């Protein structure tokens, strides 16, 4: 009732079951559908499925683990852009804003009426997260190499020049499983993987 | 004198029976013997953790905060036996003296006191650490009926605007001891120094008594000019001319 | 959005928490206001000496149509002559509210490389060339002085005036709502303890009626 | 800084070296650019941008009628040192500030 | 540990007691010990001691007095440091800040366990109390008589230089009673005393 947590139906139901899928009202007063709040919810099946995660689909393990650090800085980052602002972030903060909001618009998000988002398989959920962490890689090693010394990247003409990249990152959940191959679709990602390295 | 006591280890049947007790002679003292009488009712929160207590024996179901829900009637039974009378020259005013628990108004102890007594008194604990007897802050503190109280017939007609200058120049004075923080003691002009001067000694000089220096309402008053002839006038705005011309020289 | 679980021992930590933001803005609008008031007398002390630099620099450039009447053309001997300076700048330090501002203040280390310019002809017109300008480098270190206070003000103003709209507007509007969910919710735990305790006075009077 | 830094005019920087404002180490730069005529704006823009990034320029004075040349660069300029000052010139005395317009 | 004054147990008791030492949790966090705070306990025995106080040790009553007072204009003041800073504070403000610092380190905390501080007899007690309020007033006389008169002491000046006598009134807690005489150890804060006045 009233969207309260502390209830003693939802308090007793915590204590007993082992994944929780905490939905959120204001993620509703956005159309920003599935609903499930990122920070709260959790999932104790994780011990188990990482002996399967290690004999199907080995790369995932990392890249759930660095996409749970990116969801969760960037909140430690946006309580500081609404009370000191924006301009007194760092070049390594700055990325992390951004890939974020391409993590909760283009992986997060997913419209179930829409015929290229009723069912992800998880190929194409695998997929589409291996192109933006290793984005959020790229565009890291782009700033604490090049530290201090040279004419540095400040991440601003990282938009400028790879922005049919970001266009090419954000539109990835069109690319339909039903009717478009697995083997086709899994290709066009590694095409994403090297106009990224060709791009950087 | 008529002095009522009730120990802490006395029955707590007897402290529902000692403000009736009080208040009955008081009664008979004030409007059927005609002197005027003042009752001080010490530690009213007291009275009603005796209240509580017995309405616990009657097995009532405890209302808001575990206090009886009669107790808005159970208070007024012994604050509006207060007044005075048409016929008779007797009069009876009180001064129940309570400690809210946890420096609370919400509490039901001095929030249905509010609601029928006519001003309220704060004895504070920041004057208290300060050192300062009586701690008696004039800031929060009201007295709904002093404009009756006060006048040339009953004490002197410079009462009504000494005091409201008094407490003018207190919130200025309080207001800018915290500029002298944060802006520095060279930075503000020289009104505002003339504030702190006036802090300094209106917390020492009026508010600070000593408990056995008992001034008049005519010792009071010319105390409150004493701190009010450090300002120069047409800074007294709240003293009309009519009454700062007597007062003010001296 | 709420913060902690109502325990009646929440609501008076909160009523401090709320205490210390509600005089947060009344100790940062004076220190905010005492930065607008030096700010909005700075910029007089600008304008006025806009006007005044805009008669100095008139008779100073004056009197260096008064040398060239005199004395040639020594626009390519003092141009060409220059080694070390004379007039200098150190950077001083003063402060309101706290917030310290750099402030400019200029000295003499006199040994004058233009003491013979002329000497034959000129030098007359010269030598008081000089006193009308190095009086307007006097004046204009004490423009440059009043500018570099200025800039760092609205800086240090900026930075003021959203820590105390960050407080009126998301810090007290987080607590005061968050105190009215303590309330609400102390409300209805003395309901519970309500109908508890009359569920129990509604039984013994059962179990007295049977022993009648 | 500890120095005071002229663009100026042909005229009005050969007042201000008789000030005594102007010194001379080879090493790194003058501490002033006499403007003729027949200097392009990208003369200077790149002695503007030698006298921001120098450790003891303190002040920097210039010609409004200069100024408005590298207008879209002094206004990039929004720190607190050094003190970019417009000073009038022959027949071009004084219309608006950059200082003036932030208020 | 909570339900501080709002506590059926505590809200009855301080209806009947007289002296209430409050041991607070801010305090016991950082290892002051002992915990007690001082702006919410009290005590309600010193009208009736103010006689044993007035024949037996009569410098007292001014000297607890004057330390209530600096205990509580440090708190005042404690607020101002944690929003605005040290930077515009003056020099009868921060003259307060180090005899108040003075206060909770050397005169308030007190180690059990430690075969000096196991038990503090009163004279100790008085003795180090009237060399730290003396030093106050000297202190405090020596900035507003000098108060414009071109040689204003801004307080760095006494800092430096009595940096023995403020290790004097640091090691004033050591001075051993067990093993330590009465008479030696009066005869030790006397001649800080007399220090006292010959660096004024």
């Amino acid at each position: 009732p009233g969207g309260d947590f502390s209830d003693p139906v939802t308090s007793a139901t915590l204590g007993i079951v082992q994944v929780f899928w905490g939905l959120d009202k204001k993620l509703a007063q956005r159309k920003h559908f599935p609903s499930v709040n990122w920070l709260i919810s959790y999932s104790k099946y994780m011990r188990a499925l990482d002996e399967y995660y290690d004999k199907h689909f080995t790369e995932f393990v990392p890249l759930r683990t660095k996409a749970k650090e990116i969801l969760q800085e960037e909140e430690d980052l946006a309580e500081i852009v609404q009370l000191v602002g924006k301009a007194s972030l760092a070049e390594t903060d700055k990325i992390t804003l951004e890939v974020a909001k391409l993590i909760k618009d283009d992986f997060l998000q997913q419209n179930g009426y829409t015929p290229y988002d009723r069912f992800c398989p998880f190929y194409k959920t695998v997929g589409m997260l291996s192109n933006m962490i290793a984005f959020y890689d790229m565009a890291r090693r782009a700033v604490e190499t090049t530290a201090q010394s040279d004419n540095k990247i400040t991440w601003s003409i990282i938009r400028e020049h790879m922005g049919e990249i970001l266009y090419k990152l954000s539109s990835m959940k069109f690319k339909d499983p039903v009717k478009d191959g697995e083997a086709k679709i899994k290709a066009d990602y590694a095409q994403l993987l090297e106009d990224m390295q060709n791009a950087f | 004198v008529c002095l009522f006591l009730n120990l802490a280890n006395d029955p707590t049947i007897e402290r529902i029976i000692t403000p009736r007790l009080a208040l009955t002679t008081a009664e008979f003292l004030a409007y059927q013997c005609e002197k005027h009488v003042l009752v001080i009712l010490t530690d009213m929160s007291s009275y009603a953790e005796a209240l509580r207590e017995v309405s616990a024996a009657r097995e009532e179901v405890p209302g808001r905060r575990g206090f009886p829900g009669y107790m808005y009637t159970d208070l007024a039974t012994i604050y509006e036996r207060a007044g005075r009378v048409e016929g008779r020259n007797g009069s009876i005013t009180q001064i129940p003296i309570l400690t809210m628990p946890n420096d609370d108004i919400t509490h039901p102890i001095p929030d249905l006191t509010g609601y029928i007594t006519e001003g309220q008194i704060y004895v504070d604990r920041q004057l208290h650490n300060r050192q300062i007897y009586p701690p008696i802050n004039v800031l929060p503190s009201l007295s709904r009926l002093m404009k009756s109280a006060i006048g040339e017939g009953m004490t002197r007609k410079d009462h009504a605007d000494v005091s409201n200058q008094l407490y003018a120049c207190y919130a200025i004075g309080k207001d800018v001891q915290a500029m002298k923080a944060v802006v520095g003691e060279e930075a503000l002009t020289s009104d505002d120094l003339l504030y702190l001067e006036f802090l300094q000694k209106f917390e020492r000089n009026f508010i600070a008594q000593g408990p056995y220096e008992n001034r008049t309402v005519y010792e009071t008053l010319d105390i409150g000019w004493q701190l009010l002839r450090i300002f120069p006038k047409e800074m007294l705005k709240r003293i009309p001319q009519s009454t700062l011309s007597e007062f003010y020289p001296r | 959005r709420i913060e902690i679980f109502p325990s009646r021992m929440a609501q008076t930590i909160m009523k401090a928490r709320l205490k210390g933001a509600q005089t947060g803005r009344n100790l940062l609008k004076k220190k905010s206001d005492a930065l607008t008031l030096r700010f909005r007398q700075i910029l007089k002390k600008i304008i006025e000496t806009k006007m005044l630099m805009g008669e100095v620099m008139r008779e100073a450039a004056f009197s260096l149509a008064e040398a060239k009447f005199t004395a040639g053309d020594f626009s390519t001997t003092v141009i060409q002559n220059v080694n070390k300076a004379q007039v200098k700048i150190r950077a001083k330090k003063d402060n309101v509210a706290g917030v310290t501002l750099p402030v400019f203040e200029h000295y003499h280390e006199g040994t004058d490389s233009y003491e013979l310019t002329g000497l034959a002809r000129g030098g007359e017109q010269l030598a008081k060339l000089k006193r009308n300008y190095a009086k307007a480098v006097e004046l204009l270190v004490e423009l440059a002085s009043l500018q570099t206070s200025f800039v760092t003000l609205d800086e240090a103003i900026k930075i003021t005036n959203r820590r105390v709209n960050a407080i009126e507007h998301v810090i007290i509007p987080r607590i005061e709502r968050t105190l009215a969910y303590i309330i609400t919710e102390l409300d209805e735990r003395e309901r519970e303890e309500f109908y508890r305790l009359k569920k129990i006075q509604e039984k013994k009077k059962i179990l007295k009626e049977k022993s009648d | 800084g500890k120095l005071i830094a002229v663009i100026g005019d042909e005229d009005t920087v050969t007042g201000f070296l008789l000030g005594g404002i102007g010194e001379l180490n080879k090493n790194r730069h003058p501490n002033f650019l006499v403007v003729e005529k027949d200097t392009t704006i990208n003369e200077i823009e790149d002695t503007f941008r030698q006298f921001l990034n120098r450790d003891d320029i303190g002040i920097i004075l210039i010609n409004q009628y200069i100024a408005e040349m590298v207008r879209h660069a002094l206004d990039a300029h929004q720190r607190s040192i050094p003190a970019v000052l417009e000073i009038p010139s022959k027949e071009h005395p004084y219309d608006a500030a950059k200082d003036s317009i932030l208020r």
